[PDB]
RNA sequence: UUGGAUAAGGUGCCUAAAUAUUCGCUCAUGAGAUCCCAUAAAAGGUGUUGGUUCAUAUGAACUAGCCCUGAAAAUGGAUGGCGCUAAAGCGGA
RNA sequence: UUGUUUUCACUUUCUCCCCGCACUAAUGUGGGGAAAACUGGCUUUAUUUCUUCAAUUAUUUUUUUUGCUGAGGA
């Protein structure tokens, strides 16, 4: 396993409920899966959303479940469409973005990186709504559409990334970026 | 542990069913509101 | 770093990256000699770099420009000044590190006959995307007032001819030595043979 | 960022091409043209027995993709110029002072006199591979011909721009030399 | 030919250091062929001799050595920290040290 | 409720969590120091023995470092006494460093302060 | 519908600028990360920069996701299916003997001899030195005779 | 005082530590580059990137990232300097 | 006023047919159709040293090479 390669976004399924009172005996139980670095951040986000949508806060509520969802097939490549709400420096906008990779967590990490790089949207300004697998038929973004051809092949024009050991300072002759 | 795997499969199956049902119902609400 | 001196070919090298690597080597007490300094490349358009040098040129001490920043125009001197700016030259050790560096335009008499090294971490082909503008230090110096570019080109083509002759002679010698080896390799004892081909000699 | 984008250019009959490291050389019955495209990331697949050349770019952003058709049009301009010389018909217009054009130096270095009665000789030298003469049909016409579209068009532009009038109403003093039309031979 | 070597060559860089501040208790040493922390870890614990010449004889000899030990690696690029019995004079920055195969 | 409210006002300056049995045990064994002397004259001493634990805390039937570990891990009937008998732990900086002492642990960006829940153990292990 | 001599000749002589694409089944060599220096097979493409490499159970690289910039594609490519998995990949690798074919190219031989050269013991180092000394002696004799 | 490990902040050189890894954005004929902090606005752009809503892959209208105009001062001049564009810039991991 | 059920649409081909019939980035390709089923998935039986038995957490036991220190004198 390569920790440098591995991000640390995980999907957590969290179930909670308001503490039963005299006013109501069986409060409705709220369930949601969210993405966070760890279960503590996941619970914090769950309670934030409980307060925002329902009138239920950590103090008047109790946890019922907090587990981690693991991808069934972490080595199958699948296309994800994720709905999104984020606020900019001047307003709030919803956008739908597509990715494709093995795990929903990897897709979400991709989304965070893309949002930061393109719209300078920090993670605190992002609210993930409805990330879900989408079939190849209804993929919408062209940069994902072009990745689903019947036979995909291209060259490897990337520059070499050698080990630090062999990244020697003085070279005997000019290396070739042409490769192959 | 086959019965345990069956039991743990069903809960996750039902959770995904609930998530998909919520997705469908919000999409239907948006479609109704659009017109 | 561990040689008596390192001769490096500055052709196709980015000025700042090359200067940084050279400065670190000099500070670690390694003598280096930079040749073909007029083929150093600089990122950014030729006009942009010319504008930068004009801004540098407009800069002199009002009271007495003799004391002002001596501007220098040879690309070798430009590289030398960049290295100095990348170096603590106002201390004794920094001064020693600066004086451990020699810069030339073209390849003079000692350095055209020794191996020239290259820093792949500063090569333009590896550090600049192919769709972005770059400049040539020789042409920049010519536009600024060096007026020795063409003569260096003449000397360079002459050196190319003599180097080509030397290379052909060397290739013939290596071919004949390989022919000698492949036959004398049958005259040694078989177990010596096995060791040599096992380890790839 | 698209993965691969290509465009195909047919090779006409009477032309012979050679492409090495996006350095194209085109030869025809009207001379030889030689162009370099080493400022663009492209594969140029030259097919000879079946003619045509394909320009293909991998991982092209739209800004770079815009150059594929530019290269293709440059190549087809080279073909047309080498098979039938590009011709630029120019007209000398004048209100009161007829413009005296004299062609010297085996159809190069045209000289212009009497522009606004200035009696001071102006002149332009044709770019390499460009021929300037006068039309044998219309008396106030100039032919600028050659294989290289850029060279002949630049020479025509030089002729036009060498004879601009100064310090007068440009829209009232219309006289000068203007590219009437562009065609081939 | 003669005068066997059986040591690795190193170069004395500065002291253990920050910007604007020095701790001349550890000396930074660079190894001939080590460019990674993993490789530099191989030499930890080895004795290092800084051998230098003097202008005049001191025990009938013109040469004297300052002894030290490779304590631990420094950074990610195969530089080590060495502790000597006496602090290395800053005259010696850039000079050559033997890093011996023993212990 | 009382200590939780006290902790709430100091939250941005601390990090806390749930210690678990192994980290409680190794904290006591490795960094465990104890207030030995007579009242208000304590004179911190490393444990190294059960003699002083018996001497001061024996009347609660808690003579023994394992009894202390039990009473700490489970909020046992003798918890205030054991905690007060225990000198405040003096921890070394983390082996791999902090993320950012300035920001909350629960902030999406890297941060350190707040309630870490079960994640306090990995931090104690490199702070110990 | 068939073109025979012209297709075969021209296609063989086509000589593309870019060979060794990023198809499934392309044999690549990892040059960065914990798995650097090991061979693997591209099994499918996830993004432009990310691929999935499954060195079969015979090259010590698990089926993992790797950025494409960490790979170095080699000449060899097997005809595996885009969908295929580790077991069938091992089957076809053993069938086509692609690994053996790679360990005959200039790069493969170079890596093999380097790998068995830095494992040389002190005695083997002296053995190769002695063999080189004997070879050098013979070289000098025949060169002197050549005059 | 001796070792160890960190904070703030950094790791291209000056300067100890990454020309680290991974993902996007940006070309500036006055790019940009750490709180206090060492100025910049209204108004614009057919620069490029990503979204939203209408019209049979075209035409529109919005939106907001970086870039550009707006943007002029006196000794010569300052992201701290060198310099940096497959960043050594910007936003993340 | 929640469950429950149903429909089609989802894959690989170094397969075949028709059209462009060489048109491709391509040692192939674009469009339209057929085929089974190697590929992929599932269900059984035996095994895990051919191969895998991971990762995280809790709970335990070790290990390679080494830096610094030795207060005291019962």
């Amino acid at each position: 396993i390569d920790n440098s390669l591995n991000t640390n976004i995980h999907q957590y399924h969290i179930v909670g409920r308001a503490i039963p009172t005299a006013k109501d005996k069986n409060p409705n139980v709220y369930r949601m899966c969210i993405f966070a670095k760890n279960d503590t951040n996941a619970k914090s986000r769950f309670w934030y959303f409980m307060k925002k949508i329902n009138k239920l806060k950590k103090s008047n509520g109790e946890l019922l479940a907090c587990e981690q969802i693991k991808e069934r097939f972490p080595l199958r490549v699948k296309n994800y469409g994720v709905l999104l709400r984020y606020d900019s420096r001047t307003g709030t906008h919803n956008m739908y973005k597509e990715f494709r990779d093995t795990t929903k967590e990897g897709a979400i990490a991709q989304l965070y990186s893309e949002m930061a790089g393109r719209h300078r949207a920090r993670a605190s300004s992002i609210n993930i709504i409805r990330i879900s697998e989408i079939s190849s038929s209804l993929v919408r973004r062209p940069h994902i559409k072009q990745l689903l051809k019947r036979r995909l092949r291209f060259p490897a024009l990337h520059l070499p990334t050698l080990q630090k050991e062999y990244r020697k300072k003085f070279a005997s002759k000019r290396p070739s970026t042409y490769r192959m | 542990k086959q019965i345990q795997k069956k039991e743990l499969q069903k809960i996750n199956h039902d959770y995904y069913k609930g998530v998909a049902k919520a997705v469908k119902k919000k999409k239907k609400r948006e479609e109704k509101k659009a017109k | 770093m561990y040689k008596k001196e390192y001769v490096i070919d500055c052709k196709g090298h980015l000025l700042g990256r090359l200067a940084s690597l050279i400065a670190k080597e000099l500070l670690n007490g390694q003598r280096i000699v930079a040749v073909r300094c007029e083929d150093i490349n600089i990122s950014g358009s030729l006009y942009r770099n010319k504008l930068k040098y004009q801004e540098f040129l407009r800069l002199r001490t009002n009271t007495n420009p003799k004391k002002g920043p001596l501007h220098l125009r040879e690309p070798s001197k430009i590289l030398w000044r960049c290295v100095r700016g990348m170096l603590p030259h106002k201390t004794y050790k920094g001064q020693l590190a600066l004086k451990k560096l020699k810069v030339c335009v073209g390849m003079p008499y000692p350095y055209d006959k020794k191996k020239k090294y290259v820093l792949p971490s500063a090569l333009r082909a590896f550090r600049l995307k192919k769709h972005r503008r770059y400049c040539r230090l020789g042409t920049l110096s010519s536009r600024v007032g060096w007026n020795y570019d063409t003569l260096v080109k003449k000397n360079e083509v002459l050196r190319k001819q003599v180097s080509k002759a030397y290379y052909k002679k060397k290739v013939n010698n290596l071919n004949e030595k390989k022919e000698i080896k492949t036959e004398a390799l049958n005259l040694i004892n078989p177990e010596q043979r096995q060791v040599l081909e096992n380890f790839g000699y | 960022k698209t993965i691969v984008s290509t465009q195909k250019v047919l090779i006409p009959e009477g032309v012979k091409v050679a492409i090495n490291a996006r350095k194209v050389t085109v030869s025809g019955k009207y001379g030889t043209l030689r162009r370099s495209f080493r400022h663009l990331p492209i594969d140029i697949r030259l097919n000879k027995l079946k003619k045509y050349i394909k320009v293909v770019m991998w991982f092209g952003v739209p800004d770079s993709l815009a150059c594929i058709r530019t290269v293709c049009t440059h190549l087809k301009n080279m073909f047309t110029g080498v098979t039938k010389k590009f011709l630029y018909k120019m007209r000398l217009v004048h209100a009161h002072f007829p413009i005296n054009s004299n062609i010297v130096d085996n159809n190069t270095r045209i000289e212009i006199r009497n522009y606004l009665g200035e009696k001071s000789v102006r002149f332009v030298k044709a770019l390499p591979g460009v021929v300037i003469e006068k039309s044998p049909n219309v008396k106030d016409e100039i032919y600028v011909s050659g294989a290289d579209i850029e060279n002949v068009s630049l020479t025509a532009a030089l002729i036009h721009q060498s004879v601009l009038c100064r310090n007068k109403d440009i829209r009232k003093f219309l006289d000068g030399i203007y590219v009437s039309e562009v065609t081939t031979v | 030919l003669q005068a066997v070597r059986l040591y690795e060559k190193g170069v004395i860089l500065g002291y253990k250091r920050s910007q604007r501040n020095q701790d001349p208790n550890f000396t930074l040493i660079s190894i001939k062929n080590v460019n990674t922390k993993k490789h530099a870890q191989f030499y930890v614990g080895k004795r290092v001799a800084y051998v230098y010449r003097t202008t005049k004889h001191h025990d009938g000899v013109k040469i004297k050595c300052i002894w030290g030990k490779v304590c631990r690696t420094h950074g990610n690029s195969g530089v080590i920290r060495a502790k000597f019995k006496t602090h290395i004079p800053p005259k010696a920055f850039g000079d050559r040290v033997r890093i011996l195969m023993y212990p | 409720k009382a200590t939780k409210e006290m902790l709430k006002i100091v939250e941005p300056y601390v990090t806390y969590g749930y210690p678990t049995l192994s980290t409680v045990r190794k904290l006591l064994y490795k960094r465990g120091y104890v207030r030995v002397g007579k009242v208000r004259r304590y004179a911190r001493k490393k444990i190294q023995d059960n003699a002083d634990i018996s001497k001061h805390l024996g009347k609660y039937n808690v003579h023994g470092i394992e009894d202390m570990v039990y009473q700490l891990y489970t909020c046992g009937p003798v918890f205030k006494k054991v905690n007060n008998f225990l000198w405040a732990f003096k921890l070394k900086p983390p082996r791999k460093g902090f993320k950012a002492k300035r920001h909350a642990f629960n902030e999406p960006r890297p941060g350190d302060w707040g309630n870490r829940e079960a994640h306090i153990n990995e931090l104690i292990n490199r702070m110990i | 519908v068939e073109l025979t001599e012209e297709e075969k000749l021209y296609i063989s002589k086509k000589n593309l600028l870019f060979k060794r694409f990023v198809e499934p089944g392309r044999l690549c060599l990892i040059e960065y990360g914990p798995y650097a220096g090991k061979l693997c097979f591209i099994v499918d493409i996830v993004t432009i920069t990310r691929v999935i490499v499954d060195g079969a159970f015979i090259t010590g690289v698990p089926r993992m996701v790797i950025p494409l910039k960490r790979l170095k594609l080699l000449k060899e490519r097997i005809k595996i299916n885009k969908n295929c998995k580790s077991g069938f990949l091992r089957k076809t690798v053993n069938s086509t003997k692609v690994l053996e074919e790679f360990n005959n190219s200039k790069l493969g031989k170079k890596m093999i001899i380097k790998k068995k050269r830095d494992e040389a013991t002190d005695f083997e180092r002296f053995q190769v030195y002695f063999a080189k000394r004997e070879l050098k002696k013979k070289m000098t004799t025949i060169k002197n005779k050549k005059n």
